[PDB]
DNA sequence: ACCAAAAAAAAAAATTCTCCTTCGAGTGCTTATCGGTAA
DNA sequence: CTACCGATAAGCACTCGGATAGTAGAGTTTTTTTTTGGTT
RNA sequence: AACUAGCUCUACUAUC
C-alpha cells in the first residue's frame, strides 16, 4: 500500500504541470526504492549505506571514510557494476557490453 | 596471499610440492595421481608419438641406432619448416640415455613385465641414474630405498625383469 | 622427472590468419612454442602427447581489435629436474677450479671443495685427471655428479650438487 | 574540453560502452603496469631489456600480468595504500 | 542524486530486471516487456458506452431476428443460419467479451478509455483497407470459423517469455492479458463484417502484420533502463517555474523523507 | 557449479538478435576487415568496410557466434545465422 | 606501436580485494630505509642525497634510473620505501572503530565480554550478514564493566564453569580529539571507593592486547584474518609513497616546486628523529610524552587535515597544509574531476547559427577546425589510392593528413616532411588524416538533461568558422543562436564510429522514449510559413509551382 | 680596512571576547534522565 | 524498598550544497644575524 | 628535428 500511495503522490506532483511521462519509469523508481523490506530515502546515508559494491558507493558524497570501512571489513567486490569498470577503465557490461563476442571454426570451414 | 608457500626444497626422497600435487585434477573433472612413468616406459610412448607424426607428415607430404632416430625427428621438424629445434635434439640425444635400456626390445619387454606387476615407477626409474647395476651403490645413495624395504626384497622382485634387460 | 600431464595454454591469434586453414595454423604454432620449452615449474617441456584430438573448443575476439584468443588443453611429455639426484654426464666445458659436467639438457658445475675426499681428485688446479677411483678429462668424459641446487632464474634449469658425500664422484 | 558526469550518464543511457571506453582511455591516461597476483599489489619491478619481471618480497618469477588502467586510477592506488589500505586479481574466486 | 541512485539497474536476457547485485526489482520490466517507444494513446473500446449500445455493437445471433446480421455481407450469408456449431462459438465469444467487460470495469473505476498501449491496430486497419481497394458492395468471402479461430491463434502466437515451465506460462498469459483483451475488442466479428469488410487475404495480411509489430515491440534486452528512467524524470524537474505544498520543494520532500510535511492533510470519504 | 553451460536445445533466450548485438557485430567486422581480414561476400568495388559488413549481414554468411550471459553466471550461446535480423 | 613492448601476458581485472597492510609485509615490499630529512643538494650540489627523494626509487628528470630499471620516466610506475617509528601511533580514520573494539574486548586478559552462554550473543553470531552483528555485539557488551570467569549459572542446572580470562574490571573509555583515556572507577581500590582513576592509555599496551585476541574472535568481530587483523589497526611502519605522486613543479622561474606532502613528510621525519634522540638519552619523562604527542599530531595531520577543529595544521605559509583526504575529497578532488570525469582529446567548441539547407542528420563544420582535428585508418588494398592522394596533399588543405604511422612506432611529421613526395605507404600502416564528409561525430550541449542533447551527425565542410545545424534539431538541444556553444567529439577507431552510427544517429532518435511522443518537430519559421500556405483561400501560379517541384530532391519528375 | 650581500638560523604568536557568521539544512549517534515496575 | 530497564528528549556531532566555459591580478615566510668576499 | 606548455588564491563575466 505504501508503494501504491507513493506512486500516486509522485504522479500527482509530476502531472501538476508539464505532464507527462510514461508510468513505467515512476513504477521502476518507486519499486527500486521500496524493495528493501521497508523504504529508504535517496540520501548520502539512505541507500548508499547498503550491501553494494565499494567503488560505486564511494563515488557519491562519501569520499574516503567508506573506503576505510571497506578495508577494515576487508570485504571484496566482484566489479560487475558499471562504475567499477569505469574507474577500472574497462568495458562495462553495458548495451553492446552486455554479452561476449565469440568465435567459431566450423562455419569458417564450411564456407572456406 | 600470505605467500601460500606449502613447498619443500627438493631432496633425494622427492618430497612432492603443492604445484606438483600428488592427486591432480583433470579437465573432465576426474581425480587421479601424479602421472609419472619410469625411464623405460617413456621411450616407447615417445616412439608411438613419433610414428603418429610420421603418419601425420606423410599426410602433410601429399600437400637402436639413436642417431638415425634423432635425424628422423629432425625430419619431422623440417617437413613443416626448417628445423632449429636444437634443445629437443640435445635432450633427445640424452633421451635414449634417459631410458635405462638402450635396445628397443629389452626396454619394451621390461615395460610389459612391469605393467603386470604394478610396481611404483620410482623404484625402477632410480636405476638409470648412473651406469651401475650393483644395488649397494644405490642403497648408499638413497637411504629411503633401504628404509621402505630391505635390499634383498628389492632384488627378489628385480631379478624377474633384470634377466631380460641388458644395460648400457 | 618424467611427468606427463595435460597442460593448458593461452594463445592469441592475429586476425589476418582467419582462414579455414587456421586450425592447422594453430596446431603448427602450438608445436613451435610448446616443443623445447623450459619453464621454471615443469622444468623443460620436451614434446607433446596425442598430437591429434587436442581440444581447441572456441575463441574470444578481443574487444579492442581483431585479435582472437584461444585456450587449449594438451597432454605432453615433460621432464622435471629434482634435487638430491645423482646424474653422470659429459664434461663439455673444462675449468681450472672444477670440471663442469653437462648432463644432457641441464648443466652441473662443481668447485674444488665439493669434490669427494674419499675419492681424492687433483681438481683444484685443473679438471681432475686419472686417479684413485677413476676420473677422466675428455669431451665425452661421463662423471657421476649429484644434483642439490636447482635454479630457474633463466629459461633453463641449472643443477649443482656437492660431491663430498657417500658415493659421489667418477668411477 | 571537459567530459563530465552527465555526459557519461547519457552515454550509459545510449549504452555505447566500447566508445565510452575508447574515449575515456585513448583520449586520456592510457597507462600500462604489471602486477603480482600473489601480491595483488602495484609493486612488481621489471627489466624490459633483461625480460625479467620479478616481484621482490613475493619472490615469484611466474605470477605476472600486465593491465591497462588509467594513470589517474593507479595514482589513486599509490596514495591509497600510502594511506595504508587494496589487492587485485585477474579471475573469479567464488563462481 | 537521482542519477547516482539507479545506474546499474537494468534488464537482462531473462526479461527480468536486476541491479549490479542480481536483486530483482521488476520481474517483467514495466510489467509488459514492451519498449518505451512502442506506445500510443490508443483508445480502448469495450469499457465505454451503455449495456444496450455494447450489445448492439457486439451481440449477434443467427437463430434470433434482432441481432442477426444481413446475409448480404457474406458470400455464404444465407445458409450459414441454423448451425449449432456457429451459434455455440458465437455465444462463447460473447461470454468472453462480457467477462472482459467485467474485468475492465474492475481495473479502472473511472472507466477512462484512452490508455497507453503497445502497437496500434487502427492504422494497420486503415492501410489494409487501402491496400486492396475494398469496396462497399461486394460480400465477404471469409467465413465465421476462419476469424473465430484466427483471433485465438494470433493471441496465442504472441510470445513475450520464451519459457517452458509452468510459472513462465502463467506469467506469459498474465503479462499480455490487457493487450489480448483489447485485440479481442477491436476484432469483433460483428465489427469486422459490418464496418471493416476485410477479405480473407487482407485478413491474413493484418494478422501477420500484427504479430510482426508485436514482436517488434518487445523491450530490447540489454539497455540500462534505470538510467533512462532517472534522467527522464529529472528532465522536467528543472523545466517548471513555480495553501498546499507543491513544486520542487515538495519533490525533494518526498524524495528525501524527511518526516515533516507541512501539508499532511488526509482525505476521508 | 556443473559446467555452467547449456545445450543448444532448451534455450530460453529470445530468437531475435537485439540492436546492441547488431551494432557490436557490425563494429567488430568493420574493424576486422578494416585491417585486412579475409573477405567472404563478393565486393562490388565498394570501398567502405562498414558497408561491406552490412552487405555481409544482409547476405548472411557471417562467420561469428554470439555469447550470451545470465545473471546466475551460467552462460548460453548462439550462431549469427540462426538468429533472425529485423531491427 | 608497442609502448616499449612487454613480453608479459595481459588480462582484464575481474575482482578487487580491500584490506590493510601488515607491517611485516609492507616493510618487505619497501626499497628505502629513509633517514635524512633533507631532500636535494647533499653538500649541496646535485644528485639528491640517499635519504628522501630517490636513494633508490622513482627518477626525477631525464635520468633514466627508475631504481636502475632504466625504464625511462613515462614507464616508471614508481617504487616504495618505508619509514620506521620509535613508538606505535594511531590512525585518525581508524579511531571510532578501534574504540568500539576496545570496549568490546576485555583488556588485561584479551577476551570477549560475552561468550555463547547467554542467547543474545548467540543470535548475534547467527545474524552473519557482514557487519550488523558487529553492531549487535557492541551494543550487547556496553555493560558488564567487569571481566567474569564463571558466567554460566542456569544453562547448566545450577552450577557454573570457567570461561573468563581475568577477574579484573574494564574501565570505561572516552576520547579527546587525538587521544583516548580510560576511567577506572571500579567501586574499589580507588578514590574514596568512588572517585575513578583517570589514566591515559598507552598505545603499545592496546597493541599487545590486540595480538592476544584469538583468531576466531576476529571473524566474530568481522575482521578478515588473512587480510585485516585488528593489531594491524595501529600504525607502526608507515609506508612511503613514490616521487610521481609528489612532483617538483618548479613554478615558472627557478623554484623547486616542492609539494605540500613532501614538506609534511620532512616534518614528520624531523619529529621521529627528535623523539628518537630524546628517548635514547636520559629521558626526563616529562617531555618524551610531549614528543609522542607531537609525532602523533604530525602523522594525524598528514593522514588527514580536518579532524575536529581544535588544531588546524597550518603550513609555513599560512594556508593550511593539504593532506590525502583533502586531496581526493569529492567535487573536483581526484574522483569527480580526475577519475569519473576527465579532459579528453580530439574536441572542439564554438558558437552556432541556423541553416535552412543542411539535412537534419549532418552538422555544419568549419573548414579550419576541420583541418585541426584528425583521424587514423589502416592501409588496405582498398584505401591505398585515396590515402596516397591525401598524404600527397599535405597538412595544409582540406582533404589531407598530419601524421603517418608505419608498422613500427615511427611518428613522421608532415609539417617538416623533408621527403614529402617520397613515401609509398605499404599495407598495415596507420595514417592520421583530416575529416572528410560523412564521418560520424558526437555533438553535445552541456548541461545534458535526457538521452538527447548528444547524438551522432554526418559532416559537411563549411567556411566562415562556426557550427551550423538544422532548425528542427534545435529544441532537443534546448539551445539558442544568440551566443550559445556546443562540444564536438570524434571517434578514434572503426569500432567506435560504427558503434555510434546505429545508436546515436538523430534518425534513430525521432521518438523520445521519455514521453512516448516524438521529441523532434518543426519550428516558428517553417510552422508559420506552412500555416500561411496550407489554407483554402490561397493559390499559386505556374512558375512558382515548377520551381517548387524542382526544389524537392525526391521529385518523381511528374507535374 | 669598510661594508654589503646573502645565506643561515630562528620566530615574530598576541587580545579576546567567544562574536566566530550566516549554513541551515536535515539526519544519525550519544547521553542524560525522569519514570515507571516487577521482586 | 530496588535495581532494571527504557523510552524520551536533549544534545552533539555530523557532512552536504547545479553544469560548463572564459578572464585578469597578486602573491605563492620574515626577520635577524653573521659571515665573507667584493670593495677601496 | 635539440620535447614541453604546467599550482593554488580570490574578483568578474558566458550560457542556462
Ligand atoms: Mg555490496
Ligand atoms: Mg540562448
Ligand atoms: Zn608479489
Ligand atoms: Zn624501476
Ligand atoms: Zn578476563
Amino acid at each position: 500500500a505504501g508503494r501504491a500511495a507513493l506512486y500516486k503522490e509522485v504522479y500527482n506532483v509530476i502531472a501538476s504541470d508539464g505532464s507527462y511521462v510514461n508510468y513505467r519509469h515512476m513504477a521502476l523508481l518507486v519499486d527500486v526504492m521500496t524493495t528493501q523490506g521497508g523504504l529508504t530515502s535517496v540520501t548520502r546515508h539512505g541507500f548508499n549505506r547498503s550491501n553494494t559494491g565499494a567503488l560505486m558507493r564511494c563515488s557519491f558524497e562519501e569520499t574516503v571514510e567508506i573506503l576505510f570501512e571497506a578495508g577494515a571489513s576487508a570485504e571484496l567486490d566482484d566489479c560487475r557494476g558499471v562504475s567499477e569498470n569505469v574507474i577500472l577503465g574497462q568495458m562495462a557490461p553495458i548495451g553492446t557490453g552486455a554479452f561476449d563476442v565469440m568465435i567459431d571454426e566450423e562455419s569458417l570451414v564450411k564456407y572456406m | 596471499r600470505l605467500k601460500k608457500v606449502e613447498e619443500e626444497e627438493n631432496a633425494a626422497t622427492l618430497q612432492l610440492g603443492q604445484e606438483f600435487q600428488l592427486k591432480q585434477i583433470n579437465h573432465q573433472g576426474e581425480e587421479e595421481e601424479l602421472i609419472a612413468l619410469n625411464l623405460s616406459e617413456a621411450r616407447l610412448v615417445i616412439k608411438e608419438a613419433l610414428v603418429e607424426r610420421r603418419r601425420a607428415f606423410k599426410r602433410s607430404q601429399k600437400k637402436e641406432t639413436r642417431e638415425k632416430e634423432l635425424e628422423s625427428i629432425d625430419v619431422l621438424l623440417e617437413q613443416t619448416t626448417g628445423g632449429n629445434n636444437k634443445d629437443l635434439k640435445n635432450t633427445m640425444q640424452y633421451l635414449t640415455n634417459f631410458s635405462r635400456f638402450r635396445d628397443q626390445e629389452t626396454v619394451g619387454a621390461v615395460i610389459q613385465l612391469l605393467k603386470s606387476t604394478g610396481l611404483h615407477p620410482f623404484e625402477v626409474a632410480q636405476l638409470g641414474s648412473l651406469a651401475c647395476d650393483t644395488a649397494d651403490e644405490a642403497k648408499t645413495l638413497i637411504p629411503s630405498l633401504n628404509n621402505k624395504i630391505s635390499d634383498d626384497e628389492l632384488e627378489r622382485i628385480l631379478k624377474e625383469l633384470s634377466n631380460l634387460e641388458t644395460l648400457y | 622427472m618424467f611427468f606427463i600431464k595435460d597442460l593448458s595454454l593461452n594463445i592469441t591469434l592475429h586476425p589476418s590468419f582467419f582462414g579455414p586453414r587456421m586450425k592447422q595454423y594453430l596446431k603448427t604454432k602450438l608445436l613451435e612454442e610448446v616443443e623445447g620449452s623450459c619453464t621454471g615449474k615443469f622444468g623443460y617441456i620436451l614434446c607433446v602427447l596425442d598430437y591429434d584430438n587436442i581440444d581447441i573448443q572456441r575463441g574470444r575476439i578481443l574487444p579492442t581489435d581483431g585479435s582472437a584468443e584461444f585456450n587449449v588443453k594438451y597432454r605432453a611429455v615433460v621432464f622435471k629436474p629434482f634435487k638430491g639426484e645423482v646424474v653422470d654426464g659429459t664434461v663439455v666445458s673444462c675449468s681450472q677450479h672444477g670440471f663442469e659436467v653437462q648432463v644432457g639438457p641441464m648443466k652441473v658445475f662443481v668447485t674444488k671443495h665439493l669434490m669427494p675426499q674419499d675419492l681424492t681428485f687433483n681438481a683444484g688446479s685443473n679438471p681432475p685427471s686419472y686417479q684413485s677411483s677413476e676420473d677422466v678429462i675428455t669431451i665425452k668424459s661421463r662423471i657421476r655428479v649429484k644434483i642439490e641446487g636447482c635454479i630457474s632464474q633463466v629459461s633453463s634449469i641449472h643443477a649443482i650438487g656437492s660431491i663430498k658425500e657417500d658415493y659421489l664422484g667418477a668411477i | 574540453l571537459r567530459f563530465g558526469e552527465m555526459e557519461r550518464d547519457c552515454m550509459i543511457a545510449h549504452g555505447a560502452a566500447s566508445f565510452l571506453k575508447e574515449r575515456l582511455m585513448e583520449a586520456s591516461d592510457a597507462f600500462r603496469v604489471h602486477i603480482c597476483g600473489i601480491c595483488g599489489l602495484m609493486t612488481v619491478i621489471a627489466k624490459l631489456n633483461h625480460n625479467q619481471f620479478e616481484c621482490k618480497g613475493c619472490d615469484n618469477k611466474i605470477d605476472i600480468y600486465q593491465i591497462h588502467i588509467p594513470y589517474a586510477a593507479k595514482l589513486l592506488f599509490q596514495e591509497l595504500m600510502a594511506m595504508n589500505i587494496p589487492r587485485l586479481y585477474t579471475d573469479r574466486s567464488r563462481d | 542524486r537521482l542519477v547516482k541512485a539507479l545506474e546499474d539497474i537494468m534488464v537482462h536476457y531473462d526479461n527480468t530486471t536486476r541491479n549490479s547485485l542480481g536483486n530483482v526489482i521488476q520481474f517483467i520490466y514495466g510489467e509488459d516487456g514492451m519498449d518505451a517507444a512502442h506506445i500510443e494513446k490508443q483508445s480502448l473500446d469495450t469499457i465505454g458506452g451503455s449495456d444496450a449500445a455494447f450489445e448492439k455493437r457486439y451481440r449477434v445471433d443467427l437463430l434470433n431476428t434482432d441481432h442477426t446480421l444481413d446475409p448480404s455481407l457474406l458470400e455464404s450469408g444465407s445458409e450459414i443460419l441454423g448451425d449449432l456449431k456457429l451459434q455455440v462459438l458465437l455465444d462463447e465469444e460473447y461470454k468472453q467479451l462480457v467477462k472482459d467487460r467485467k474485468f475492465l470495469r474492475e481495473v479502472f473505476v473511472d472507466g477512462e478509455a484512452n490508455w497507453p498501449l503497445p502497437v496500434n491496430i487502427r492504422r494497420i486497419i486503415q492501410n489494409a483497407q487501402q491496400t486492396f481497394h475494398i469496396d462497399h458492395t461486394k460480400p465477404s468471402d471469409l467465413t465465421i470459423k476462419d476469424i473465430v479461430l484466427g483471433v485465438k491463434d494470433l493471441q496465442e502466437n504472441l510470445l513475450v517469455l520464451r519459457g517452458k515451465n509452468e510459472i513462465i506460462q502463467n506469467a506469459q498469459r498474465d503479462a499480455v492479458t490487457l493487450f489480448c483483451c483489447l485485440l479481442r475488442s477491436r476484432l469483433a466479428t460483428r465489427r469486422v463484417l459490418q464496418e471493416y469488410r476485410l477479405t480473407k487475404q487482407a485478413f491474413d495480411w493484418v494478422l501477420s502484420n500484427i504479430e510482426a509489430q508485436f514482436l517488434r515491440s518487445v523491450v530490447h534486452p540489454g539497455e540500462m533502463v534505470g538510467v533512462l528512467a532517472a534522467q527522464s524524470i529529472g528532465e522536467p524537474a528543472t523545466q517548471m517555474t513555480l495553501k498546499v505544498t507543491s513544486g520542487v520543494p515538495r519533490l525533494k520532500e518526498i524524495l528525501n523523507v524527511a518526516k515533516n510535511m507541512k501539508t499532511p492533510s488526509l482525505t476521508v470519504y | 557449479l556443473k559446467e555452467k553451460a547449456i545445450p543448444k536445445d532448451q534455450r530460453a533466450t529470445t530468437p531475435y538478435m537485439t540492436k546492441y548485438e547488431r551494432a557490436r557485430i557490425l563494429g567488430t567486422r568493420a574493424l576486422q576487415i578494416s585491417m585486412n581480414a579475409p573477405v567472404f561476400v563478393d565486393l562490388e568495388g565498394e570501398t567502405d568496410p562498414l558497408r561491406i559488413a552490412m552487405k555481409e549481414l544482409a547476405e548472411k554468411k557471417i562467420p561469428l557466434v554470439i555469447r550470451r550471459y545470465l545473471p546466475d553466471g551460467s552462460f548460453e550461446d548462439w550462431s549469427v545465422e540462426e538468429l533472425i535480423v529485423d531491427l | 606501436v608497442g609502448q616499449q613492448y612487454s613480453s608479459a601476458p595481459l588480462r582484464t581485472v575481474k575482482e578487487v580485494q580491500f584490506g590493510l597492510f601488515s607491517p611485516e609485509e609492507v616493510r618487505a615490499i619497501s626499497v628505502a630505509k629513509i633517514r635524512f630529512p633533507e631532500t636535494m643538494d647533499e653538500t649541496q650540489t646535485r644528485a639528491k642525497i640517499g635519504g628522501l627523494n630517490d636513494p633508490r626509487l622513482g627518477s626525477i628528470d631525464r635520468n633514466l634510473k627508475c631504481q636502475t630499471c632504466q625504464e625511462g620516466m613515462n614507464e616508471c610506475p614508481g617504487h616504495f620505501g618505508h619509514i620506521d617509528l620509535a613508538k606505535p601511533v594511531f590512525h585518525v580514520g581508524f579511531i571510532a572503530k578501534i574504540k568500539k573494539v576496545c570496549e568490546c574486548v576485555c583488556m588485561h586478559c584479551g577476551k570477549l565480554l560475552l561468550d555463547e552462554h547467554n542467547e543474545l550473543m548467540r543470535q548475534a553470531l547467527a545474524i552473519k550478514d557482514s557487519k550488523k552483528r558487529f553492531a549487535a555485539i557492541w551494543t550487547l557488551c556496553k555493560t558488564k564493566m567487569v571481566c567474569e570467569t564463571d558466567v554460566p549459572s542456569e544453562d547448566d542446572p545450577t552450577q557454573l564453569v570457567s570461561r573468563g580470562g581475568c577477574g579484573n574490571t574494564q574501565p570505561t573509555i572516552r576520547k579527546d580529539g587525538l587521544k583516548l583515556v580510560g576511567s577506572w572507577k571500579k567501586d574499589r581500590a580507588t578514590g574514596d571507593a568512588d572517585e575513578p582513576e583517570l589514566r591515559v592509555l598507552s598505545t603499545e599496551e592496546i597493541l599487545n592486547i590486540f595480538k592476544h585476541i584469538s583468531v576466531k574472535d576476529f571473524t566474530s568481530l568481522g575482521f578478515n584474518e588473512v587480510f585485516s587483523r585488528p593489531e594491524w589497526m595501529i600504525l607502526t611502519c608507515l609506508p612511503v609513497p613514490p616521487p610521481p605522486v609528489r612532483p617538483s613543479i618548479s613554478f615558472n622561474e627557478s623554484q623547486r616546486g616542492e609539494d605540500d606532502l613532501t614538506f609534511k613528510l620532512a616534518d614528520i621525519l624531523k619529529a621521529n628523529i627528535s623523539l628518537e634522540t630524546l628517548e635514547h638519552n636520559g629521558a626526563p619523562h616529562h617531555a618524551i610524552e610531549e614528543a609522542e604527542s607531537l609525532l602523533q599530531f604530525h602523522v594525524a595531520t598528514y593522514m588527514d587535515n580536518d579532524i575536529a577543529g581544535q588544531p588546524q595544521a597550518l603550513q609555513k605559509s599560512g594556508r593550511p597544509v593539504k593532506s590525502i583526504r583533502a586531496r581526493l575529497k569529492g567535487k573536483e578532488g581526484r574522483i569527480r574531476g580526475n577519475l569519473m570525469g576527465k579532459r579528453v582529446d580530439f574536441s572542439a567548441r564554438t558558437v552556432i547559427s541556423g541553416d535552412p539547407n543542411l539535412e537534419l542528420d549532418q552538422v555544419g563544420v568549419p573548414k579550419s577546425i576541420a583541418k585541426t582535428l584528425t583521424y587514423p585508418e589502416v592501409v588496405t588494398p582498398y584505401n591505398i589510392d585515396r590515402l596516397t592522394q591525401l598524404v600527397r596533399n599535405g597538412p595544409n588543405e582540406h582533404p589531407g593528413a598530419k601524421y603517418v604511422i608505419r608498422d613500427s612506432g615511427d611518428r613522421i611529421d608532415l609539417r617538416y616532411s623533408k621527403r614529402a613526395g617520397d613515401i609509398q605507404l605499404q599495407y598495415g600502416w596507420k595514417v592520421e588524416r583530416h575529416i572528410m564528409d560523412n564521418d560520424p561525430v558526437l555533438f553535445n550541449r552541456q548541461p545534458s538533461l535526457h538521452k538527447m542533447s548528444m547524438m551522432a551527425h554526418r559532416v559537411k565542410v563549411i567556411p566562415y568558422s562556426t557550427f551550423r545545424l538544422n532548425l528542427s534539431v534545435t529544441s532537443p538541444y534546448n539551445a539558442d543562436f544568440d551566443g550559445d556553444e556546443m562540444n564536438l567529439h570524434v571517434p578514434q577507431s572503426e569500432e567506435t564510429r560504427a558503434e555510434l552510427s546505429q545508436l546515436c544517429a538523430v534518425p534513430l532518435q525521432i521518438v523520445s522514449p521519455q514521453s512516448n511522443k516524438p521529441c523532434m518537430g518543426i519550428v516558428q519559421d517553417t510552422l508559420c510559413g506552412i500555416r500561411k500556405l496550407t489554407l483554402r483561400d490561397t493559390f499559386i501560379e505556374l512558375d512558382q509551382v515548377l520551381n517548387m517541384l524542382y526544389w524537392v530532391p525526391d521529385w518523381d519528375g511528374v507535374i
